[PDB]
DNA sequence: CAAAGGCCGAGGAATGCGCCCTTTTAGCCTTCTTTTGTCAATGGATTTGTG
DNA sequence: CACAAATCCATTGACAAAAGAAGGCTAAAAGGGCATATCCTCGGCCTTTG
């Protein structure tokens, strides 16, 4: 065990379900949905075509940021 | 020489029938003469002699004076072991309430007197008088009194009036009161008072008041008249070093009392007012309260120091207490300690113990055989030998040892396995020589680790041992019937190197003729371990009814595969070595070894493996370099491309097309991307290289690098910690979880910057401080579990009930992810298996599902087969030997006795390590999740049933909960819910829905899946979403252990009908009581009481324990010592726990017959 | 014993470092046995409880 | 008309704490009487000497 | 197979010592009497002072 290896195990598990967070919050894959679920505004065309299948502009997800930052 | 234990409470004139003598003066000994005193605590009148037979004085010196009381000092002459053995009273000047059976939280005085805890303790610390028994004069009986309403109230009334204050006010409360009465009245009122809490705490009392009863106390007693003195010598004053004394508090807290108890006697003597002797009063009250529990009423008073003095309660209760570690945990003889190192040349069944702790541990074999060959006249002569240690000692100590084992244990016990016996090899050295193939049991490395050996000592122990405990009959683990005999990282590396061909070495398609000519080639090096040749193999295949038909033919092998096909016994087929041979190929092999075969060849076969793996591993070279890590070319054109896509992102970030948080995201997973290729193209660039060939080209095998080799056989590493080398090391961790988006482009081959190295070293230190403390709780399931299931024993060898899950595959969504011959082998059948066609009984009943029958069933693809279960067995006070199934430890059917409880406790908890120790969420895992799981908590968010069958309808709008009524087809509707509009249906008012189906959707609280659905229900659900966990890390843990722990856990009762017997209705019994109840009343010519199958959490269930010398083990010490004493409990042993306390053989191992037979004198 | 420490605590002070059981008997009338006795005389002896 | 200050009390460390004198109580310390272990006599009943 | 010297056996006398057994003497341990009245902090609490 070596209590080196054990802690190597824990590290490994630690940075995987992060990395793996980190990559489901992505969703890559999706919709044209093409209008802002928030204020139905244009999502240009570079923001859909970065993030394919977004549901809010960059000033609506900037918000909602702010708040899940604070959290609730 | 006993059978049971009895408690009660102590009569005053039975503590003085304890007593030797009244210890009246606090002195305890001469403080020159260092003599005890005439009356104080460390008599010798009282407590007895301080030497053998010799009185305190001196004037008696013989033993020929034995029993005589001496004249001068009274001491009479005995041994001074009777002083640890003799307890002293204290005439107590006032009665002075009891401790446990005031402050304790039902506080049975208080709720004996039917009084509130603070009225008592007003009588009780002389605030107000009370009332006992004043006549008919108007006054209440119990009816508390103040002092000037007292006086008021004495005025006009010169006639007795009869109000007291103080403990012998509850003295005499109690003594007065009359228990039977109080049943009649109680009884008579429960008669006519049917409201839920009056008539409620009315059974509440008269069940205490019938237990007064019946225990044979006297409500009175708990007011201490007389009180008792533990004797000297377990508590003693002995002499440190330089005229230094070292006491107990025990000491002080005794003193205290006697010293109060003194002062008010002298104050009553002296006449004093009022308040004087009331605060007299008050003080010997708080002093008697420290002796005998310190802190209950607060402060602890503390000693010559800061900390509270340790008291009675104290010297029991506590991990410091005697229960804890002085109960169970002993330091034991004929045992000693050293470092392990390795022995690779032993077998199985020994251990090389140096021939200095040999000579040690043996020390009194050795004695008795000097005298016994005469080499030695008497003992003496002897010790005088073996303390030379001379020629002959060494012959006897050979002789000795020769079939006498040794139990090896390592600190951390996790499972059954961290025990063994071994027979002894002498070495020279201080180190154990620990077999290879048991590293894997008991978890040690040869870094620096120690273990214990333990000598038997009878013949029942050797037997024990040799029979039961020894290396070679446990080689599967207990959780999982797979051999714990695994080789581990030379031996897979040897048996890998040597069965693995390459495309052109020395002596290629030769054609041999057979493993010897094969193994003669080799050694004369005329051709190389991998070198592909047709060789003639004879395979032997018991292929009938045990017969061993040979069969020979020519193969296509390695030299090394035939070389090694030596080792190989009969029943093997020969596709067992033609492959590689990793680390489950080994492990897979000594399995089928093992099925086919038995325990004496595996144990054969095991031996053989560390042979040759260790011989061809150092034969093979393998060494380690810097040119081993090869770095792939393309790793800086994958970090440029990924170096851009970030760059890129950036650019885009600033110019207001993404937040912050949305560009971390996608850095992030850029990073982990080309973190992917790189990994997948230096493993690529790894596993496979170049090399010719017969005809001349150029042809692709399997790499020979050492680190891949290495990584791929399964003996060390892995792709993963491959990467860390030659690959980009990755993004680092935090330790709050986060991902530094600044990642180690480097590997160990090249080195780490500062900086880089500064990163890692957050989650390298998160690691690592977490699996230091989870070492220190590192056996908290396995204890908790055996807390609960600790009692429960295999005792019969058929209970033939009928009932049996329904063992199928595990479907997860997709394929199954684990088969039904894996779930259901090793268990009996409850019912006939019939063929597809239907009309075949493929299995008939009762039939060990061995492997045979496991293949017959996957072939005919019965998919759904019938066994019987744990949890289901018929069995009152254990189980029975076929609803359990097969040992899992040994191939065959469990025993007639085994103590499958513990064996199901280690074997959660012992894999469970193997386990995360904290929970993660993806289904959660990680261990805590498991004991929440075996707890059965509520979920807060339960999907709620259908409690009832029958049409769906909905009622009232919006009371919080929108409100819903199920109503029968037929039956009566009386069950409405008040389901949460938050609870978003799933079913309309107008789909009649069967009973035990959901309403809304969440987590199913087990308690409801339990009651709504049978007991089967909730088994198959606790074990399917523990072994979900379990399957989660990849551990491997039977179903069987989980079904004995959940039928531990659902053991309780409530009954709704009680019918023709004597049990309450809402109340809750041992389950196995209740069921010979009614089944006796049903016997008879009445009918027995319907009850409703409860569950609970382990911690809860193990609370409720038969007895109580077990109960007041792993529970609080007092409330359960009180709770017996008023209850009269016996404790009738028949147990595991309480056995080992009290210290005879335990009902569970080879103590069974033991027990059985006391048990025929008893009933005889 | 009382006296012993009132005269160990003031010799102390004005002789220096500490009183050699001598220098007590000396400045004290005892016999510097029946000092030396008083000085084993042992105080409050511990608790079997203390740590380890 | 409020504020500063003089007064009293309710709560804690501790550098804090008896002395001188009479009177019994323990125990050691010598002195003597008795039970006990020892040295020497002094025959007297088997062991050997003898023919 | 008959008669006198050689030697294990049991008391006597004298008696040296070991064991108590008391009597006496200290020192040690216990008990008794004592007669002006009464610190530092903190904070309420109220007199005085403006
Ligand atoms: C390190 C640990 C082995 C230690 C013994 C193994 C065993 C189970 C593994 C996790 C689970 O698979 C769930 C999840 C699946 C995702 O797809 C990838 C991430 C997750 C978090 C995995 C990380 C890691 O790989 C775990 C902890
Ligand atoms: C180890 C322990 C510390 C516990 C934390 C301390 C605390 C009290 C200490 C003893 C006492 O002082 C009494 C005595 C004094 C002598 O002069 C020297 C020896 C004695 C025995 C000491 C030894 C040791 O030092 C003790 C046990
Ligand atoms: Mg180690
Ligand atoms: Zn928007
Ligand atoms: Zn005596
Ligand atoms: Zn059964």
């Amino acid at each position: 065990s070596d209590e080196a290896d054990e802690a190597y195990s824990v590290t490994e598990q630690l940075t995987m379900t992060g990395i793996n967070r980190i990559r489901q919050k992505i969703n890559a894959h999706g919709i044209p949905v093409y209008l802002c679920e928030a204020c139905g505004n244009p999502i240009p065309e570079a923001r859909r075509k970065i993030f394919p299948g977004v549901t809010l502009c960059v000033e609506c997800q900037a918000y909602q940021e702010r708040q899940r930052k604070h959290y609730a | 020489e006993f059978d049971a234990i009895k408690i009660a409470l102590a009569s005053p004139d039975m503590i003085r029938s304890w007593s030797f003598g009244e210890v009246k003066k606090p002195e305890t000994i001469n403080y020159r003469t260092f003599k005890p005193e005439r009356d104080g605590l460390f008599c010798a009148r009282i407590f007895g002699p301080v030497k053998d037979y010799e009185c305190l004085c001196g004037k008696y010196k013989r033993l020929k004076h034995r029993g005589v009381i001496c004249e001068k000092c009274g001491v009479e002459v005995t041994q001074t072991k009777v002083r640890r053995e003799r307890m002293g009273h204290i005439e107590l000047a006032s009665p002075t309430a009891h401790i446990w059976f005031l402050k304790s939280l039902p506080s049975r005085i208080g709720l004996l007197l039917d009084m509130p805890l603070r009225d008592i303790e007003r009588v009780l610390y002389f605030e107000s008088y009370v009332v006992i028994e004043g006549g008919m004069t108007n006054l209440e009986r119990q009816q508390i009194l103040t002092e000037e309403q007292y006086l008021d109230a004495l005025e006009e009334f010169g006639d007795e009036f009869d109000a007291k204050m103080g403990a012998e006010a509850i003295q005499a409360l109690l003594k007065s009161m009359d228990l039977e009465q109080e049943c009649e009245q109680l009884r008579e009122e429960l008669n006519e008072t049917n409201s839920e809490t009056k008539r409620k705490k009315l059974t509440k009392r008269i069940k205490l008041l019938e237990a007064f009863v019946q225990s044979g106390n006297k409500p009175e007693w708990m007011i201490l008249t007389v009180l008792p003195v533990l004797p000297p010598d377990l508590r003693p004053l002995v002499p440190l070093d330089g005229g230094r004394f070292a006491t107990s508090d025990l000491n002080d807290l005794y003193r205290r009392v006697i010293n109060r108890n003194n002062r008010l006697k002298r104050l009553l003597d002296l006449a004093a007012p009022d308040i004087i002797v009331r605060n007299e009063k008050r003080m010997l009250q708080e002093a008697v309260d420290a002796l005998l529990d310190n802190g209950r009423r607060g402060r602890a008073i503390t000693g010559s120091n800061k900390r509270p003095l340790k008291s009675l309660a104290d010297m029991i209760k506590g991990k410091q207490g005697r229960f804890r570690q002085n109960l169970l945990g002993k330091r034991v003889d004929y045992s000693g300690r050293s470092v392990i190192t390795v022995g690779p040349y032993l077998r199985l069944h020994q251990c090389g113990l140096p021939k200095k702790m040999a000579l040690e541990l043996f020390k009194p074999f050795i004695y008795g055989k000097l005298e016994l060959r005469g080499l030695a006249t008497t003992i003496k002569a002897a010790k005088k030998m073996v303390e030379r240690e001379e020629a002959v000692v060494w012959d006897i100590l050979d002789e000795v040892i020769r079939e006498h084992p040794v139990l090896l244990n390592r600190a951390p016990t996790l499972h059954r396995l961290g025990i063994q016996a071994f027979e002894p090899v002498l070495i020279e050295g201080k180190a154990i020589q620990l077999h290879p193939l048991v590293c894997a049991a008991y978890n040690a490395d040869f870094d620096g680790d120690q273990m214990a050996v333990h000598v038997p000592l009878t013949l029942e122990a050797q037997l024990e041992a040799r029979a039961l405990m020894m290396s070679t009959n446990n080689i599967l683990s207990p959780a999982n019937g797979e051999p714990i005999i695994v080789p581990s990282q030379d031996v897979v590396l040897g048996l890998y190197y040597m069965t693995r061909d390459c495309v052109n070495a020395k002596g290629e398609g030769m054609v041999l003729t057979g493993p010897k000519e094969a193994e003669r080639l080799y050694r004369s090096g005329l051709a190389s371990l991998h070198a592909r040749v047709k060789v003639r193999i004879t395979e032997y295949e018991k292929d009938a009814n045990g017969e061993l038909v040979a069969k020979t033919s020519l193969k296509d092998t390695t030299v090394g595969r035939a070389i090694l096909w030596m080792i190989v016994p009969k029943g093997l087929p020969y596709s067992i070595v033609n492959q590689a041979l990793g680390k489950k190929a080994i492990s897979k092999m000594l399995n089928t070894c093992y099925r086919i075969l038995g325990l004496k060849p595996t144990v054969i076969f095991a031996d053989q493996i560390m042979y040759t793996g260790f011989a061809y591993a150092a034969r093979s070279g393998a060494s380690v370099g810097i040119d081993d890590m090869v770095i792939p070319e393309k790793k800086h054109e994958i970090i440029s491309e990924a170096e851009a896509e970030v760059a890129e992102i950036q650019e885009q970030f600033q110019s207001g097309l993404v937040t912050a948080g949305e560009r971390y995201n996608k850095v992030i997973d850029i990073w982990a991307a080309a973190n992917d290729r790189v990994s997948k193209a230096m493993m690529d660039n790894l596993q496979t290289e170049t090399v010719i060939n017969r005809d001349g080209q150029e042809e692709k095998q399997v790499s020979f690098n050492s680190i891949y080799m290495m990584a791929d056989s399964g003996a060390r590493g892995s792709a993963a910690q491959i990467r860390q080398l030659a690959g980009m090391r990755g993004l680092m961790a935090k330790p709050d979880g986060s991902i530094i988006e600044t990642p180690i482009t480097a590997n160990f081959r090249e080195g780490l910057n500062v900086l880089q190295y500064f990163i890692s070293t957050h989650g390298a230190r998160k690691g690592l401080a977490d699996t230091a403390l989870k070492t220190a709780n590192s056996g908290y399931l396995t204890r908790r579990l055996v807390d609960v299931a600790q009692d429960l024993v295999v005792t019969e060898d058929d209970c033939g009930t009928h009932e049996g899950i329904m063992m199928t595959p595990v479907i997860e969504g997709g394929d199954v992810k684990e088969p039904l011959r894996d779930r259901v082998l090793g268990r009996v059948t409850a019912e006939d298996v019939l063929k597809p066609g239907t009309a075949d009984i493929l299995v008939p009943r009762n039939t060990l599902l061995h492997e045979q029958w496991c293949d017959l069933l996957e072939e005919n693809s019965v998919d759904a087969v019938k066994v019987r279960s744990v949890v289901s067995c018929d069995t009152d006070f254990g189980v029975c030997a076929h609803c359990y199934g097969r040992d899992l430890a040994r191939g065959h059917i469990i025993n007639k006795g085994e103590a499958i409880g513990v064996i199901a406790a280690q074997s959660i908890g012992e894999p469970g390590t193997q386990l995360t120790m904290r929970t993660f969420h993806i289904i959660t895992g990680g261990l805590p999740r498991v004991a929440d799981l075996f707890e059965a908590r509520r979920p807060k968010e339960p999907a709620i049933l259908a409690e009832i069958s029958g049409i769906v309808s909905f009622g009232k709008e919006t009371k919080g909960k929108r409100r819903l009524v199920i109503t029968p087809v037929d039956g009566s509707d009386p069950y409405e819910e008040m389901i949460p509009k938050w609870r978003q249906l799933n079913v309309f008012e107008g789909e009649r829905v069967e009973r035990g189906d959901v309403i809304s959707d969440g987590p199913e609280a087990p308690h409801d899946i339990l009651r709504l659905r049978g007991v089967h229900a909730v088994t198959r659900y606790i074990v399917n979403e523990v072994q979900d966990v379990y399957r989660l890390q990849g551990v491997k843990i039977n179903d069987k252990h989980i079904e004995v722990i959940v039928r531990q856990m659902l053991r309780k009762a409530t009954i709704v009908n009680a019918g023709s017997s004597d049990f309450l209705e809402g109340e809750q019994v041992e389950y196995s009581r209740v069921k010979i109840a009614n089944r006796e009343l049903e016997a008879n010519g009445k009918v027995g009481a319907t009850y409703s199958r409860d569950l609970l959490g382990i911690t809860k269930a193990s609370l409720a324990t038969e007895s109580f010398i077990s109960a007041a083990s792993f529970q609080e010490t007092t409330r359960v010592l009180t709770e017996a004493a008023v209850a009269g409990k016996r404790d009738e042993l028949r147990g595991l726990k309480e056995n080992v306390i009290v210290g005879r053989l335990i009902p569970a191992g080879t103590g069974y017959a033991y027990h059985q037979d006391r048990m025929r004198r008893r009933a005889a | 014993i009382n006296k012993l420490n009132r005269i160990s605590r003031q010799m102390l002070q004005e002789m220096g470092r500490e009183p050699t059981p001598e220098e007590l008997a000396e400045r004290m009338l005892m016999p510097e046995d029946k000092i030396r006795k008083v000085l084993k005389i042992a105080k409050e002896p511990i608790s079997m409880e203390t740590p380890i």
